[PDB]
């Protein structure tokens, strides 16, 4: 079955190590993803391992609070980045479709008009 | 008309008071224009390139 | 009643001429050049097209250089162009549309047309001013004119619908002399080498030889089944040939005063609208309403060759004076010249 | 010497080929008729109304030319200048409604004329007002001249004029039915007639006229998409 | 030399029967649609009626039609007009008249007062 | 998702630029049965 | 493999943040707490729901435009797997489909390629016959070489598109500025192409009904239209594309940016089939002028409908969206590959091909030739 505090007492040993690997990395990059999301990684792996060795199917919610209060040691203040591929808001794109579109009709009428 | 019928026969005794010749004779004058003539017809066999102003 | 009396003296005369004619036929045209080898196959090219027009071309009449020619169309408009590089050297508007013919001057400065306006208009080419205005319109005619041939600057010989031909004095504008022999619509008409005859053909199946100076009929010429709508003179001045709606083209000799040969086929079911012999006269190309020109032997009575490039009636043709080429009008709006 | 004369042709063709673009786009715009019709047929009234061999007359509906041509001093053999006419926009035939069994005689030479195969007809009935006073008196009947008028009934499809007489009726759909047996008989999609009602003093000449060759026009455009 | 000679007809009682014959030559009858016409004293020329080239299409005048019968002899080159219940009102000339071009639907000028390939006629008078 | 006919072309490509393996072998498929998430 | 582990784990933060940013569920009774199943963020679920969220693509067979299921019974808590009783989440749909899809797919891929060489070939023979028989010339064979040309432009781009950017995943994988450019060139070409058919349409249209008797036009706004005007949507979809949504060689068809290129080209055929109502409105007007028979009115009728729709692109507006459905999907996406591929094949084999003024001037002209 599943031990429940034998994960638990394993968990600060994942924690721990990924902690001492974000002191390599400053606070200036402690936003942005693309520095630390290697060892973000190898930290994710290591809870799905020892909860997998204490007979416990990973994500459990013991350890989606481990992660919880890791993810709010470091990276509390910092903000999600902006989507790079993202459609711009209804306020522009409806505009960037309907002027294109009530030009074609304008035109397609200005050559029946201008044509003969 | 009377004298519309009156110049039909007017008209065919001058036709009729004429000298005709035979066709065989008429028939070789036509030939022997025709092979006097046959060199210097263009027509006849494609002339050169070079003296066709038509190139 | 006297009139049948002259219909039975007219009978008379008629089988007179017939007995006359048939005792000098000894022999035909045929069994004399059936030993001469034959012209061959012969392949004309399409050498020029002349685009310009914009409706149907009526007539056309080289120049006697052999370089410049005439055309009319439809449209209300005359061009003269230059074969050699097909560049348009004179475009006359005319007052009537509705052309029918035209005539280029043997001295290359006059030219004329007409038509359904029953008027031969003659249109000056070289005015000092450089530009081209017609210089006379010959009127007397109650028909449509449907051909005009120049005898010289000043005389002119004109065929015309109201069955009558007649001879003008360009300068006077009036009719020198009128031939009134047919019955039917004057089609067309072709003057002899000499300028002394001309022969002319008409709607009633029957082809007249015309003195010029005297204005007589001499020969009265028949063998058609239809309405005669071509005629050209032999280059010896000897004989002639003549299309006719029959589909046939027969070849008439003036000593003998009869036929001496008959161009048909039984695929030809057309009816030919141009006729005009080669330089020797060996061939006699002929335009036909199927869009095509064949080319017969005179002498043989075989088809020699197909002129296939017109996509409407061949309306008129005609071979330069030094027979180098052959040009060809029709009612697709285009001339071509064929070698 | 060669350059200057070759050079001096080609300013000279580019200038007439210059005016005959200007003469190509008046030739293609105005539309040419031929009208035809025996002497008393009432064509010279609609001409006044709208020697010489031929005579012209140009009129202009809605900004569109037209050039209508009457044949003048010509012979009545047809066979050989009704050719010149194979282009024209349509052939207007004015008919007196035995100058009829002439005039459908003529109608049926020029509907199967072979140079004419294409060619519109505007078919119009003249004398509408002479032929009523003919059949509302009675001395002159038409089945003495026309024997199959007496097993003719009136189609239902015809739309009679208010006020007007059965018999008259009867009898001008008779006439134009003379004329629809030779045109339905070898119109092979190629050409059609427009028979129309008319008066020599009728203003709506014109508007049937401008009307029947808008169709004519359209008929075509379908003819080379190959619609219709 | 295109030929037509009208045979037949003359004088015949109201009510009688007469054979016009027309004897062709110079041409091939047999490519040429034939057609009948008749002049009135003091009136012009009027089509009776015509036949096509192998006989099939033959149409009439309203004023003859049911009396009048048109055929061909195409080995023979004849036309031939058997006119029945002859009436005063066709005293007339009758003239046998070729169409101008052969193989040709259309029959221009056959009416027409100077036409080429038209015979002289024969006078057929009806009277008591 | 451009789901118009002037799209289909588009669709067609953007799949299997993706989900083709770039013209290769076929891949075994993922296992989302019940010893997965 | 490395690349789907990198949205993997970029999901995963965003659920951590997303889980302590979200308020707190105030709803009446229970309810299923967020939680992170491993590839996809959960928020609070009542109880008693059935969620759904489209699938990801951290592999390469599943779907986005499926969807994935994840239950919460009458209590608060989450659906377990029978066979496990594990926390469990549905992905089955994510890849039920994929290698049925895959397989006609590629059938599709060939499909465009035959039906885009096959619409090259004849096209191209069918412009030479229109380019040197000058005898056919006209204004409607002067925009039908038009219209030709971009068919011809558009197979090419596409042909070209589907053999060296489609399957080759290092050149989109490495987003060279080179297929940016091709992408540019092919929706430019495309809407052209879609364009010159409202082109025909709006000349046809003119000649038919609205200017019968002119019968001569300035070509000029035509070419403006058919050329000219296509860009105005395809540089100002090139800008957006380029700012908001800069995907690796511009492939992806998720964003809505694609409709400022695909809606005036909608616009434009409906225009098209709003003419073609007029044109055989006018057709059957004729029709009945000429007292024909019913069954012969309505065979031509249809007959001239299906003639025009190749040149005026109808089939994109009586089929303009496809079934959600699978078994009317799969059939959609056979007729509508079939009628787009094979486009310019059609219209050069019916107005060029099948065409009588153009057949009678090579059976005469074939001589020469
Ligand atoms: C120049 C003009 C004349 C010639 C014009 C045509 C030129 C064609 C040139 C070649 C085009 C590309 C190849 C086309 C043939 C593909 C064969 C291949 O084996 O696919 C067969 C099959 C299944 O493929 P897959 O196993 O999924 O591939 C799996 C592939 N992997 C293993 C890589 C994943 O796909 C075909 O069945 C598709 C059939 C439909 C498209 C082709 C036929 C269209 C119509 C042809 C003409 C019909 C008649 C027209 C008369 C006018
Ligand atoms: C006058 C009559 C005749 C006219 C004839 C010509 C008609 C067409 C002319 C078109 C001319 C302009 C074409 C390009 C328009 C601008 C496109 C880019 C706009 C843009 O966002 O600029 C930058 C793009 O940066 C990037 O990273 C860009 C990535 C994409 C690059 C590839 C672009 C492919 C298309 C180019 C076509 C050019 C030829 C057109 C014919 C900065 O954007 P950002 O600030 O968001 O930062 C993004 C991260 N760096
Ligand atoms: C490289 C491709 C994918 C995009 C860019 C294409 C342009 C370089 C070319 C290809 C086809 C050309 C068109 C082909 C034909 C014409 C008709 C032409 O008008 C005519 O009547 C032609 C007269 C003649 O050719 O002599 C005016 C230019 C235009 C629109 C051309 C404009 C320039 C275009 C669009
Ligand atoms: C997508 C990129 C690569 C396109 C680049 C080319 C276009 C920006 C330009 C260059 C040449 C231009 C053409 C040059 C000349 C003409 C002819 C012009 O019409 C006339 O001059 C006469 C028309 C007539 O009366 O028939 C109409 C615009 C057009 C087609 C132009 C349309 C716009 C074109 C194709
Ligand atoms: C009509 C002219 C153009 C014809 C274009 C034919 C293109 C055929 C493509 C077949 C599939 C090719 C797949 C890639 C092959 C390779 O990369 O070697
Ligand atoms: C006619 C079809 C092919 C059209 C051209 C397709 C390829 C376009 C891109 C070529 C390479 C451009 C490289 C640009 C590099 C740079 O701007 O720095
Ligand atoms: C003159 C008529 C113009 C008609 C224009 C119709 C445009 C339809 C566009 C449909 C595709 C875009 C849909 C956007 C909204 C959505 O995503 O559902
Ligand atoms: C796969 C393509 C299918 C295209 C189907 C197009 C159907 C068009 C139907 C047009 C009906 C027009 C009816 C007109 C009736 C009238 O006004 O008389
Ligand atoms: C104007 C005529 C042509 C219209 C072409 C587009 C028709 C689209 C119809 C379905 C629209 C669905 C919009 C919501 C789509 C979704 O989010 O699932
Ligand atoms: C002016 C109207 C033009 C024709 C418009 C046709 C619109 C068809 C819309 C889709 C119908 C088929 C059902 C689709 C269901 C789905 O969206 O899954
Ligand atoms: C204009 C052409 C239209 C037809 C094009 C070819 C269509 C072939 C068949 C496509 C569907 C094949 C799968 C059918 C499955 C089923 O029976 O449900
Ligand atoms: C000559 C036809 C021209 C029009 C285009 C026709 C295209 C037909 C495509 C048929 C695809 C059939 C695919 C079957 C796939 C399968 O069930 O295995
Ligand atoms: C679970 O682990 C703890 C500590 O490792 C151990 O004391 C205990 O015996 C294990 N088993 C259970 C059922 O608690
Ligand atoms: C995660 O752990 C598994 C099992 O040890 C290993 O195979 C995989 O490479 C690991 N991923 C990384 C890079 O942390
Ligand atoms: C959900 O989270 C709240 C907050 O910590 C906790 O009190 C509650 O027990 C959780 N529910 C379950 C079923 O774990
Ligand atoms: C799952 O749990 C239920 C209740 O705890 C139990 O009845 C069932 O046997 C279990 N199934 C498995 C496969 O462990
Ligand atoms: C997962 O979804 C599929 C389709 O929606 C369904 O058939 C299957 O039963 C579901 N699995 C479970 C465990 O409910």
């Amino acid at each position: 079955g599943c031990n429940e505090t034998g994960m638990l007492e394993r968990l600060p040993l994942c924690g721990k190590a990924f902690a001492d690997m974000m002191g390599k990395v400053d606070v200036w990059k402690w936003c942005n993803l693309s520095e630390f999301i290697v060892y973000y990684e190898s930290f994710t792996n290591c809870t799905e391992m020892e909860a997998n060795v204490v007979g416990c199917y990973w994500p459990n919610p013991l350890a989606q609070g481990f992660i919880t209060g890791i993810h709010r040691q470091f990276f509390s203040n910092c903000t999600v980045d902006r989507v790079h591929l993202e459609d711009p808001p209804d306020e522009v794109l409806i505009p960037l479709i309907v002027i294109p579109v009530v030009l074609t009709v304008a035109m397609a009428g200005l050559v029946v008009w201008r044509s003969k | 008309s009377i004298a519309q019928a009156r110049k039909l026969v007017e008209q065919l005794k001058m036709e009729a008071n004429i000298d005709r010749i035979k066709v065989s004779k008429a028939a070789a004058d036509l030939m022997a224009y025709c092979e006097a003539h046959a060199k210097e017809d263009p027509l006849l066999t494609p002339v050169p390139a070079s003296e066709n102003p038509f190139r | 009643s006297e009139l049948d009396q002259l219909r039975q003296e007219a009978e008379q005369l008629k089988n007179q001429i017939r007995d006359a004619r048939k005792a000098c036929a000894d022999a035909t045209l045929s069994q004399i050049t059936n030993n001469i080898d034959p012209v061959g196959r012969i392949q004309m090219r399409t050498r020029r097209t002349l685009r310009g027009h914009l409706a149907k071309i009526y007539a056309m009449h080289w120049g006697t250089d052999s370089r410049l020619l005439v055309s009319a169309s439809q449209d209300g408009k005359l061009i003269i162009w230059d074969s050699y590089t097909t560049n348009k050297v004179h475009a006359i508007p005319l007052r009537s549309s509705w052309v029918m013919t035209c005539a280029y001057a043997p001295s290359g400065n006059y030219v004329a047309c007409g038509g359904l306006d029953n008027i031969c208009s003659i249109y000056n080419l070289k005015t000092r001013e450089g530009n081209v205005r017609v210089s006379r319109e010959l009127a007397g005619h109650t028909g449509y004119l449907s051909c005009c041939r120049f005898l010289d600057d000043n005389q002119i010989v004109t065929s015309s619908g109201d069955t009558t031909c007649a001879l003008w004095d360009i300068e006077t504008g009036q009719q020198t002399t009128t031939f009134t022999g047919h019955t039917g619509d004057v089609m067309s008409l072709s003057l002899a080498p000499d300028t002394r005859l001309f022969v002319s053909g008409a709607c009633d199946a029957s082809a007249k030889l015309w003195d010029v100076r005297e204005g007589m009929c001499r020969q009265t010429f028949t063998g058609h089944e239809s309405d005669i709508n071509a005629i050209c003179f032999f280059p010896n001045g000897n004989a002639f040939a003549t299309g006719s709606d029959d589909a046939t083209c027969r070849l008439f000799d003036l000593r003998a005063d009869q036929e001496l040969m008959t161009y048909s086929h039984d695929n030809i079911i057309c009816g030919i609208t141009s006729v005009s012999f080669s330089k020797s006269g060996r061939l006699l190309l002929a335009g036909y309403d199927d869009f095509n020109c064949n080319v017969w032997d005179a002498l043989k009575a075989d088809r020699a060759g197909v002129l296939a490039g017109h996509d409407n009636r061949v309306s008129c043709l005609g071979v330069t004076d030094d027979g180098m080429a052959v040009a060809t009008g029709s009612w697709d709006s285009f001339l071509k010249i064929w070698n | 010497d060669q350059r200057n004369e070759e050079k001096a042709q080609r300013e000279a063709n580019k200038k007439i080929e210059k005016q005959l673009q200007k003469d190509k786009q008046v030739y293609r715009a105005t539309h040419r008729l031929l009208l035809l019709g025996a002497g008393e047929s009432g064509k010279n009234t609609i001409v006044k109304q709208m020697t010489s061999g031929i005579f012209e007359t140009k009129f202009q509906v809605d900004k569109v030319n037209f050039h209508m041509f009457d044949v003048g001093a010509q012979r009545d053999e047809r066979r050989k200048w009704i050719q010149c006419f194979n282009d024209v926009t349509a052939i207007i035939f004015v008919v007196a409604s035995n100058r009829l069994q002439a005039a459908l005689k003529l109608f049926d030479s020029i509907w199967n004329n072979k140079w004419l195969r294409d060619t519109s007809v505007i078919l119009f009935l003249n004398k509408q007002d002479l032929l009523a006073e003919k059949v509302l008196a009675g001395k002159s009947k038409i089945e003495d001249y026309f024997p199959e008028f007496a097993r003719y009934t009136t189609p239902e499809d015809a739309t009679p004029e208010p006020g007007e007489d059965p018999r008259v009726t009867r009898a001008k759909y008779f006439i134009r039915d003379e004329f629809l047996r030779i045109s339905t008989a070898s119109g092979d999609g190629r050409h059609y007639c427009y028979p129309h009602f008319t008066c020599a003093v009728d203003t709506e000449n014109i508007r049937r006229v401008f009307n029947d060759c808008r169709d004519i026009i359209q008929r075509m455009h379908l003819r080379q998409y190959e619609l219709l | 030399q295109v030929q037509l000679q009208e045979s037949g007809g003359g004088l015949v009682q109201p009510g009688g029967s007469l054979r016009l014959s027309c004897a062709a030559s110079g041409f091939t009858f047999s490519n040429y649609k034939m057609n009948w016409v008749r002049q009135a004293p003091g009136k012009g020329l009027e089509w009776v009626s015509d036949i096509s080239q192998s006989g099939a299409s033959i149409s009439y005048t309203g004023s003859v039609k049911g009396r009048f019968t048109i055929s061909r002899d195409n080995a023979k080159n004849t036309l031939y007009l058997q006119m029945n219940s002859l009436k005063p009102e066709d005293t007339a000339v009758y003239y046998c008249a070729r169409c101008p071009a052969p193989f040709t639907r259309d029959c221009f000028d056959v009416t027409s007062t100077t036409y080429a390939y038209r015979g002289q006629g024969t006078q057929v008078t009806v009277s008591s | 998702k451009c789901n118009t006919a002037t799209c289909a072309t588009q669709r067609l490509a953007n799949f299997l630029v993706h989900k083709s393996n770039n013209f290769g072998p076929i891949l075994p498929p993922t296992n989302v049965g019940s010893n997965t998430y | 493999y490395v690349v789907g582990r990198k949205k993997m784990m970029d999901a995963q933060y965003k659920c951590y943040d997303r889980m302590q940013q979200l308020p707190a569920y105030q709803g009446e009774g229970p309810y299923c707490n967020r939680t992170w199943d491993g590839w996809l963020c959960w928020d609070d679920t009542p109880a008693g729901v059935l969620s759904y969220q489209f699938c990801p693509d951290y592999f390469p067979d599943f779907d986005p435009s499926e969807k994935v299921t994840k239950y919460c019974d009458e209590k608060g808590v989450w659906f377990k797997h029978p066979e496990n009783n594990r926390t469990w989440s549905n992905y089955t749909m994510c890849n039920a489909f994929t290698p049925e899809k895959l397989k006609n797919a590629y059938v599709l891929y060939y499909l465009a390629i035959v039906g885009h060489s096959l619409s090259i070939f004849t096209l191209v023979i069918s412009l030479g016959i229109f380019v040197f028989f000058r005898s056919l010339g006209c204004q409607r064979v002067t925009l039908h070489k038009n219209m030709f040309l971009t068919y011809i432009l558009n197979s090419m781009i596409i042909i070209i598109h589907l053999v060296e950017v489609v399957p080759n995943g290092e050149l989109v994988r490495r987003d060279p500025v080179s297929c940016k450019i091709l992408h540019f060139f092919h929706q430019y070409m495309m809407a052209c192409n879609y364009f010159w058919m409202l082109c025909e349409g709006i000349y046809l249209h003119t000649l038919i009904v609205v200017a019968v008797f002119t019968e001569k036009q300035r070509l000029r706004w035509y070419y403006l239209l058919g050329w000219g005007f296509p860009l105005v949507p395809t540089t100002i979809h090139a800008i957006t594309r380029a700012v908001y949504f800069n995907d690796n060689c511009w492939l992806s068809v998720e964003t809505h940016l694609l409709y400022i290129i695909h809606g005036p080209v909608m616009a434009a055929l409906v225009v098209n089939f709003f003419f073609l109502l007029n044109i055989v409105r006018v057709l059957v007007t004729k029709m009945r002028e000429t007292h024909e028979a019913e069954s012969h009115m309505y065979l031509k009728a249809v007959k001239a409908t299906m003639i025009l729709v190749p040149l005026l692109g109808i089939q994109f507006v009586v089929f303009p969206w496809r079934p959600s459905n699978k078994m009317l999907g799969k059939i959609y996406d056979y007729v509508m590959h079939s009628l787009i591929h094979f486009q310019g094949f059609f219209v050069a084999t019916i107005y060029c091909f099948c065409n009588n003024e153009v057949q009678t001037t090579v059976k005469r002209q074939w001589a020469q030739f």
